[PDB]
């Protein structure tokens, strides 16, 4: 094991507490961020039906982005 | 008082703190409300 | 480090007040003769000079003591206790011993 | 119990030693205390007013309440970016809740948190020694890029922490003297319109009742020998060093101190790796530093003779 | 007699003289406030007709206040 | 304040500008006891003061 | 000429010994402490002191 | 103005950020008598300035 001051992800290896929950994947799996409660977006991250924040241009690209398609939807970007 | 150690208890929590820290109360002479006081400085931080 | 509480004073308009001991840390009262104090709005008593203001101020520990704290020990006679990396043939042992 | 329910709790009017026009006088807005024990430089204040409340004392982190100067002792709400905090220069406000206020600042010799425009454009300043603070043995002016990490206790700037508790007692008497009028030779009282106001008075005896209406009063020449005040305020408040105290002045509730202290790791910086000069029974160290930095040696046989110095320049 | 930086009331007290002309009756026969030029009103102290000064709140009660009643006068507050 | 230099300026308008002259203003205290305002308690001396 | 107000130190504690005193003063901000003999000669002394 | 960093921000609109620097920002002059601005009269020394 490592010390408190370094969370250890569940593959070995440990790294500083500063890149836990910070929005940026670090442990080979992820498990530093599936963890806090962290929901806040950016001005340019729009938030989808369902919570996720996603890129606002990622919104009606013509294809679904979201869990449930809501970029997709006519009401969010009329044709 | 003045020195390490002026104010001691059993732990952070207990309730039995005792402490001799020169505490000296002074007539008040402003019309409005206090309670002018004086006190030695503080013994943690003159040893800190 | 100590934080001192200076709780609110208590005042008596035409009467007189005595100190009380109390179990706080430093404990420290006093009574005075004639003070006739000012609030926002004036005067707050009606006696012209027998007023009568009690002083207390004792101290308790700071809101922030729980991690800029010191602690006093007193250490008796000190124990010693090694580990050893013990070979002998082409086996090698660790362990411990006082 | 510690209660978060602001609604039963109100401001109270402190006495800031130094006001906008540097003079004593009373002011919503005292400095109770300051504390600075963080490793980063930010401070807790305490102030008499209460912040991220509306009037009703329901939460609302854009509007802050504070007591009136009006006789009739009434809270008053504001917007709350009229609300700065200084030493020397402008600092940086980072969290707010109750009477507490979470600000970084600069190195300076007082601290000063006042309200910038509006109706009530005060100020209060206390006398307090904010100086810079650094982690480690290396000093720095702010952390460095790269570095080794170290052990720091920094204030958190979340709201819902909690680092003790602060009591609450049950509002005192408060007399004002617009409660008298002293027409030609008697001594008048005159409640707020409807409100139920109590007397006392000492004019050759001791009288004392509760009127809602004009009294003519009897036995009084002179407005200074009565007072008059109300009894129908409920709302506790701090346990202020400037307040009169109530007749029964036991604990009714307690109150969080946000902010508390917690650890977590700092930055800070490597100095120049030092230049080695080996000579017989001796070594000569060849040191560089921007920054004082401390150079601690000592032997390691029975005698210990221990040095340390803080070591500039070259 | 009181060094000249007390000013003394009719009465047999000295007090400093930052008290006098202060707003303030420190003087048992109020001395040290009838005396002085001072004239200034505060915001919430109306001024009534006759130059005294008086609280707002005061007007149109139902009660003559003033010496000449500028409260209760239905000119200035309309019924 | 404390400072090393008085400057009286025109902030905003047609004819903006500023003046300053080197003087030095040092922080005064009366008595034998430095302090950095009067505080709230204490005794009474006798001192002079500029009429406002 | 008018009267400002001006703080009063901590009080000092003295430690009486045989033909001499010894002060014990706490001071925040610096203070001014002035002896005087009362004899034929005075050996006045002037000192500024802050700290414990 | 002398100082321990320099600082460059923009202060309104929607990009409205900062950075900072640490360095050392001292008052210089010339010749061998020290002052706080060119004063009025005084000889004419050989100095360098950046082109505005
Ligand atoms: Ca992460
Ligand atoms: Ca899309
Ligand atoms: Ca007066
Ligand atoms: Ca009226």
């Amino acid at each position: 094991k490592c010390e408190p001051s370094q969370f250890q992800c569940t593959n070995g290896r440990c790294i500083t507490l500063l890149w836990k929950c910070d929005g940026d994947e670090d442990c080979v799996d992820g498990s530093d961020e599936k963890n806090c409660v962290k929901k806040t977006c950016a001005e340019s991250d729009f938030v989808c039906n369902n919570g996720q924040c996603v890129p606002s241009r990622w919104k009606c690209d013509g294809d679904p982005d979201c869990e449930d398609g809501s970029d997709e939807s006519p009401e969010q970007c009329h044709m | 008082p003045g020195a390490f150690g002026d104010i001691q208890a059993s732990s952070l929590y207990a309730t039995d703190i005792v402490a001799r820290t020169d505490i000296r109360l002074l007539k008040p002479s402003v019309k409005n409300i206090h309670v002018p006081y004086t006190q030695a400085v503080s013994g943690y931080e003159m040893w800190k | 480090k100590f934080h001192t509480v200076i709780p609110s004073p208590q005042v008596k308009c035409c009467g007189s007040l005595e100190c009380k001991a109390s179990s706080k840390a430093d404990y420290t009262c006093r009574v005075f003769g004639g003070v006739y104090p000012f609030m926002w709005g004036g005067a707050q008593c009606f006696c012209d000079s027998e007023n009568t203001q009690l002083s207390e101020a004792y101290v308790e520990f700071a809101p922030d003591c729980t991690i800029d704290h010191a602690v006093a020990l007193k250490v008796h006679t000190a124990a010693l206790k090694v580990g050893l990396r013990i070979v002998y043939g082409n086996t090698t042992a660790h362990l411990d011993t006082f | 119990s510690i209660t978060d329910d602001f609604t039963l709790t109100s401001p109270y009017l402190g006495f800031c030693p130094y006001c906008r026009h540097s003079a004593p006088c009373f002011s919503p807005i005292k400095i109770e205390n300051v504390w600075d024990e963080s490793d980063d430089g930010s401070i807790r204040i305490q102030v008499s007013a209460q912040f991220g409340y509306n009037q009703a004392g329901t939460a609302d982190v854009t509007k802050f309440r504070y007591m009136s100067y009006d006789h009739d002792h009434d809270i008053k709400e504001d917007s709350m970016e009229k609300i700065a905090i200084s030493t020397s220069g402008p600092c940086r406000r980072l969290g707010h809740k109750g009477y507490f206020l979470l600000a970084q600042c600069p190195p300076g010799d007082s601290v000063t948190v006042s309200i910038t425009s509006g109706a009530s454009e005060n100020s209060c300043t206390v006398e307090k020694k904010i100086r810079r603070k650094f982690v480690g043995r290396e000093e720095y002016l702010f952390p460095p890029v790269h570095g080794k990490l170290l052990k720091c206790h920094i204030y958190d700037h979340l709201k819902e922490t909690s680092a003790g508790y602060i009591t609450m007692h049950r509002p005192g008497p408060h007399a004002y003297k617009s409660y008298l009028k002293e027409a030609s030779g008697e001594v008048y009282i005159k409640p707020p319109s409807g409100k139920n106001v109590t007397y006392e008075c000492k004019c050759g005896d001791y009288s004392t009742g509760i009127v809602s209406t004009q009294t003519k009063m009897n036995g009084c020449t002179k407005a200074r020998q009565c007072i008059a005040y109300t009894r129908d305020q409920t709302k506790w408040v701090f346990n202020s060093p400037d307040l009169i105290r109530h007749t029964d002045h036991s604990v009714q509730g307690k109150l969080h101190i946000p902010f508390r202290l917690t650890p977590t790791v700092c930055r800070v910086p490597l100095a120049h790796t030092p230049t080695v000069t080996k000579w017989f029974k001796g070594i000569t160290l060849h040191l560089t530093a921007t920054r004082p930095t401390l150079l601690t040696t000592r032997k390691l046989g029975l005698r210990a003779d221990a040095t340390a110095e803080w070591i500039t320049g070259t």
